């Protein structure tokens, strides 16, 4: 019968680190070693936490480490072994049709522009992203990109954008380790107030050790913002790849369950009735496989 | 003044449209300071006064030469994600005119108490009994929250549309696009 | 039992995407190490029990 397993947990690939912040000045970013970090301080307005850059600083210093593991088709916690097997060859045929070419290119777009600076890119007139590929302890090959050229709605093509395509897709296929250190530099302004991740004194700003930082799952959501095959009306842009296409900014969830385009029915249709979805539609299915979940029959 | 430019907010799956225009309204404020001139007007075509909703569309009224330098300024970089812009077309001939004003509020009793300490040298209890905490002003009008380089305190700037008249008055404009005596077309 | 000490299987998900894993195994007799064993976990697979 090949029914859906009760537990269908998938591991989280594309691991993001805690993105710390620090303050610095433009045209000095070549010496990216010892800038002091922005510290969360207490101010009274009710008292809330506020994060501010010093006077002699106008750019951010977001650092985090990214790992590409691979084997996204392998479930860690699967109830049925035969149902586990079918998902293994179903994604294996997907690899044969395309070798993670489109997913890695759109994953490259997330890693190219500083969309993961949610608030610090909108009010910034100049953003630069430094990408380093660390292997064995040394930078095998480096990148210097610009978030201005690569827009957050259109997905353009570039030779250096394709450079990250074969690096990420090789890791996602499971052919080797991929370690990328992503450094960002966005000109938000001299002493402009920054919105980091907020903890729970009515409001608390997150820190790791005397330094403001961004949550790992916060960086991941922007890196999953590639879903453009949802029923886009009103000119909405790319959305984060979520089950049942939920976005909480508008308060409405796209990819409604009443139609045949959500993650749950498309994955069910592919492995149970054994008719493949569209090429554009199946690009969204494995995108949820890579991020993982608590999927399964309830 | 005859030409107008229409800006509508492209919806964001990560920010609400209210947060996007606060960036947009703060960026256009910096345009008038650096470029100069007091002949740049603003209006809200989709201003719903039932729930003080600002809407999703922003309209800018200026001359042809001023609008050319407005788009040529590199402030559009970093804002092309959230917006698209039309063309500097002219306004329709049968357009009644209304005025706009920045109406502030005396929301803080303590701030005015701190003002009179350096003018009349009153005590803390003297200012408390003279000015109670009920003097706060609540405005059921649309507003924007911003931040300034000179003062880092976040301020709520209420934007109000005046009565709709049958003619325009020759007047200047503030740095925020609000009118200090000028009028803008309504359509 | 030596292979499971050789590869870091007790790093359950701490080695699933690790580039290089090294395991050191010492032997204590009177509070001092007598024989030191050094292995490399990436060469020793989790499915093959070789010699």
């Amino acid at each position: 019968i090949l029914s859906t397993a009760s537990v269908l947990a998938f591991e989280r690939k594309l691991d993001p680190s805690d993105a710390l912040m620090s303050a610095g000045a433009w045209a000095q970013r070549d010496a990216s070693q010892e800038w002091p970090a922005v510290t969360v301080r207490e101010k009274s307005v009710q008292t809330v936490d506020v994060a501010n850059l010093p006077s002699d600083a106008d750019t951010l210093k977001v650092r985090f480490t990214l790992r590409v593991l691979g084997g996204a088709g392998t479930p860690s916690a699967c109830n049925d072994a035969a149902y586990r097997d079918k998902l293994l060859q179903t994604v294996a045929t997907y690899v044969n049709d395309q070798g993670f070419a489109e997913l890695a290119r759109r994953y490259a777009h997330n890693l190219a522009n500083a969309r993961f600076l949610w608030r610090n890119r909108v009010g910034a007139e100049a953003v630069e992203v430094r990408i380093n590929h660390i292997r064995q302890g040394e930078v095998a090959r480096a990148w210097r990109f610009d978030a201005l050229a690569i827009g957050l709605r259109d997905f353009k093509a570039d030779a250096e954008l394709d450079a990250l395509a074969e690096l990420i897709a090789s890791g996602l296929s499971g052919s080797g380790h991929v370690l990328l250190e992503v450094v960002a530099f966005a000109r938000i302004g001299d002493g402009q107030e920054v919105f980091p991740s907020q903890e729970l004194k009515s409001k608390t700003l997150y820190s790791v050790r005397d330094a403001a930082a961004i949550h790992s799952q916060k960086i991941g959501n922007a890196l999953r913002t590639i879903d453009t095959w949802y029923p886009d009306e009103d000119g909405l842009g790319p959305i984060a790849v979520e089950p049942y296409g939920s976005v909480t900014s508008q308060g409405k969830a796209y990819r409604q369950p009443k139609q045949k385009l959500d993650f749950y029915t498309l994955l069910d249709n592919w492995v149970l009735r054994d008719e493949a979805p569209a090429v554009e539609q199946q690009h969204y299915v494995i995108a949820n496989l890579i991020r993982g979940g608590v999927f399964g029959e309830a | 003044m005859d030409h107008y430019l229409d800006i509508r907010l492209r919806p964001d799956p990560e920010f609400p449209p209210a947060q996007l225009m606060s960036v947009l309204f703060g960026k256009l404020h910096q345009a008038l300071v650096a470029q100069g001139g007091d002949r740049i007007g603003v209006s809200f075509p989709d201003l719903d006064e039932s729930r003080s909703r600002l809407g999703e569309r922003l309209r800018i009224h200026a001359s042809a030469d001023d609008l050319r330098a407005l788009l040529a300024r590199p402030w559009l970089e970093g804002l092309r994600d959230h917006l698209q812009f039309g063309e500097p077309a002219v306004v329709p001939h049968p357009t009644p005119y209304r005025q706009v004003s920045r109406v502030q509020a005396k929301s803080n009793p303590e701030r005015l108490r701190r003002r009179l300490m350096r003018r009349h040298d009153l005590s803390e209890e003297e200012a408390r009994k003279r000015i109670p905490d009920t003097v706060a002003r609540a405005l059921d009008l649309p507003f924007v929250t911003l931040r300034s380089q000179s003062t880092g305190q976040h301020f709520r700037l209420f934007i109000r549309h005046g009565p709709l008249q049958v003619t325009a008055e020759e007047g200047g404009f503030t740095c925020y696009g609000l009118s200090k005596g000028g009028f803008v077309p309504w359509f």
